[PDB]
């Protein structure tokens, strides 16, 4: 025993399944419309983004 | 852009699997379309007696590809055009670990063959790959192998001028990016360099005294006042009359093309801009400006 | 019904079909070469409809991102979009990071005098609360401006595009090459005019295509310690003469320089700027002044980023 | 040190001081925060189990 003690911490995960109670109403949701911007034509092939 | 290699004779299973590593990789390629045979890719007609200047200046007047699958019957590329988006693998021997948002170069090869070339015996012409470094470290690892061929000349007719001790503890081992890389050396590539570097290292300082003196006048520049003043003391003590002037004529028209065809070939633009890394998948994407 | 909107938009940014003209049979060679010459001349008249198909032939190149992650200490919230960005990769850090530093941000490390900049010396200042933070994560804030080494470690990336800040880790995304588009606006590069030195004013030049963005950074001492200063240039004269027209704007520094290596000479010493190549604005594309809060900014339109190499003059 | 209803709205919304990554082999400090879902209830009341 050297002449000093210690303490030791460490960190821990877990994976929680969780439960989420939202009542009704709360948030208001506004819903634009999609836009298709195309970005990239290659030789191969032709890319978009919604 | 897609180069097809022909191959008239079927691959060997030894010789499969070493293409299979190298599977993204920048190949030279002496013209730009696609119907060419095993002897066009590779620095195959002027590496395999291998000088520098031949190789350096090969490059910048190349058309470069990227391989992109190994088959059997034949090969595959990918013609890189000027700042185009690709994604090369670095998978070039010996390995430098690559950093993201670098600037890579193109180099010629100047370690050993079995890091540069892939011995090729199903048709008979062995392909080499280049050197693919980053600019400060390609730099960095070839102003000391030209100090190295330096010291080995020297050693060479008087072996007591040179201690080996010291010459192999700084001239091998480059340190770059933290990490300190110990470079495998044996030099008949920088051959000409050292007939450069020395041919010009003698008129120099015959020729800023000769053009100091040369340019003196009321319209002076105002900052050669200040320049002058580096210059040593022994080289403001050379006699200029010990030569005639149709001499001294060769003395320059001789020392300012060792200080362009010397210049010229450094800043060489074959280079290429990752932009994307990652250290354990070795691939990385890019874009290639030529000049 | 949604689906079927989507249909339309697809369909209406694709590109034009190649005209296939067959060129074995009789009149199929006839009818297709007529709708060459009846599409070519339905191209050319300056009716609106003409103008109209004239703009989906889009040969467009692209802008290339870099998502960057920066402590948010040595990167302040308060930037304005379109600051150019370095990089400064000196070591390999533990963990994934990245060192950005803005010409408002280098400004702080280098230490350059106030008489020079004194407008982005109180904006350096009230950003950055001591010039600590920054500081510490150089160890070599002197011995890469001795040796003159620290423009061999900055890589140009290009304007900002994206700014997410958080408490202690920012998200910076920049446009290496092309015109960034905001994230949707396109972002111009936004200069200080402390920094910034143009070359073309003067008391007739071509006017050419092209006119180009240079970026200076040059070694010289101060309080007798190794400090560095850096300027930004804007010229279209190429390259041989911008070099020679660089020299001239920093007599007053090299030859109260060499007062002092007049008395000692290293080898560690006698090299001193260097010259990228930053980007290239169109020609007289004139930059707009702005203001921050009062700091006169040039932000420029369709700034396209280039990448050259540190060139050594002196 | 604020008032505790600010603290209740930074505790869900805002990841708390340098956590722990997942899944890696020796437990690294996480960043980029992409899909990174930690909830630790020990640095707010400062104690340890």
């Amino acid at each position: 025993h050297p002449g000093f003690a210690m303490t030791v911490v460490r960190t821990d995960e877990v994976l929680a399944e969780h439960i989420l109670y939202c009542s009704r109403a709360s948030t208001s949701m506004f819903v634009g419309l999609p836009s298709v911007v195309r970005r990239e034509v290659r030789s191969d092939a032709v890319t978009f983004e919604i | 852009k897609s180069i097809v290699v022909n191959l008239t004779s079927r691959l060997f299973a030894d010789e499969l699997a070493a293409l299979q590593s190298k599977i993204g990789s920048v190949l030279p390629l002496g013209d730009c379309h696609r119907l060419q045979n095993i002897q066009a890719l590779g620095l195959g007609c002027v590496c395999s007696s291998p000088d520098y200047i031949q190789i350096m200046q090969y490059l910048s007047k190349c058309t470069l590809a990227v391989l992109e699958e190994v088959r059997p019957d034949s090969l595959r590329l990918t013609r890189m055009d000027p700042s185009d988006n690709l994604q090369i693998k670095n998978v070039y021997a010996p390995f430098f670990q690559w950093d993201s948002n670098t600037q890579l170069a193109v180099l010629p090869p100047l370690f050993s063959r079995k890091d540069s070339t892939i011995v090729l015996e199903s048709n008979g012409f062995d392909i080499v790959f280049p050197m693919v470094v980053p600019q400060q470290l390609g730099h960095a690892i070839l102003q000391q192998l030209l100090v190295y061929h330096i010291y080995s000349k020297i050693s060479a007719g008087a072996p007591g001028d040179v201690n080996m001790a010291e010459l192999d503890l700084y001239t091998t081992n480059v340190s770059f990016m933290g990490r300190t890389y110990r470079l495998d050396v044996d030099l008949r590539v920088l051959d000409d360099l050292s007939m450069y570097l020395c041919i010009l290292s003698a008129l120099v300082p015959r020729g800023c005294l000769r053009l100091l003196t040369a340019l003196v006048r009321h319209d002076r520049h105002p900052l050669t006042e200040v320049f002058e003043g580096v210059v040593p003391d022994e080289v403001t003590r050379i006699d200029l009359d010990q030569l005639s002037v149709p001499d001294d004529i060769t003395r320059m028209r001789v020392m300012f093309s060792y200080l362009q065809s010397l210049s010229s070939i450094f800043n060489l633009g074959p280079r290429l801009h990752v932009y994307a890394y990652s250290a354990e998948t070795l691939a990385a994407s890019c874009w290639y400006s030529p000049r | 019904e949604n689906a079927a909107r989507l249909g339309r938009q697809v369909l209406g940014l694709l590109p034009p079909p190649t005209h296939r003209v067959s060129l074995t049979r009789g009149p199929e060679f006839a009818r297709g070469v007529r709708d060459l010459l009846s599409k070519y001349a339905a191209s050319t008249r300056p009716t609106v409809g003409s103008l109209h198909e004239a703009l989906r032939q889009a040969p467009f190149r692209q802008p290339t991102y870099g998502d960057f992650l920066v402590y948010s200490q040595t990167f302040s919230p308060q930037e304005p979009l379109g600051t150019f960005l370095f990089s400064f990769k000196q070591e390999d850090n533990g963990s994934s990071m990245d060192m950005l530093l803005t010409p408002t941000s280098l400004f702080m490390l280098s230490g350059m005098e106030a008489a020079k900049a004194p407008q982005t010396h109180k904006v350096a200042g009230v950003w950055y609360g001591s010039g600590s933070g920054l500081a510490d994560f150089i160890p070599n804030l002197s011995e890469l401006m001795d040796t003159g080494e620290f423009h061999t470690l900055l890589t140009p990336v290009g304007p900002m595009v994206q700014s997410v800040h958080s408490t202690f880790v920012t998200k910076v995304t920049s446009a290496m090459k092309g015109v960034g588009l905001a994230r949707r606006a396109h972002v111009g590069l936004t200069l200080p005019c402390d920094m910034l030195v143009d070359l073309d004013e003067s008391c007739r030049e071509p006017a050419g295509l092209n006119v180009t963005i240079y970026a200076s950074l040059v070694y010289l001492r101060v309080n007798q310690r190794p400090s560095m200063a850096l300027t930004f240039f804007q010229s279209g004269k190429g390259f041989a003469e911008v070099v020679a027209m660089i020299k001239d704007h920093f007599t007053d520094v090299i030859r109260t320089k060499y007062i002092q290596l007049r008395h000692e000479l290293y080898i560690n010493r006698l090299v001193f700027g260097a010259v990228c190549t930053l980007g290239t604005v169109p020609f007289d594309s004139h930059p707009v002044h702005q203001s921050l809060n009062s700091l006169p900014v040039l932000v420029f339109a369709n700034f396209e980023a280039a990448c050259g190499p540190w060139t050594v003059f002196l | 040190n604020r008032g505790l209803y600010t603290l209740v709205n930074e505790y869900s919304a805002r990841l708390a001081g340098a956590p722990a990554t997942s899944t890696t082999d020796l437990q690294y400090v996480v960043v980029n925060g992409t899909d990174v879902f930690l909830d630790q209830p020990c640095h707010m009341l400062q104690e340890a189990y």
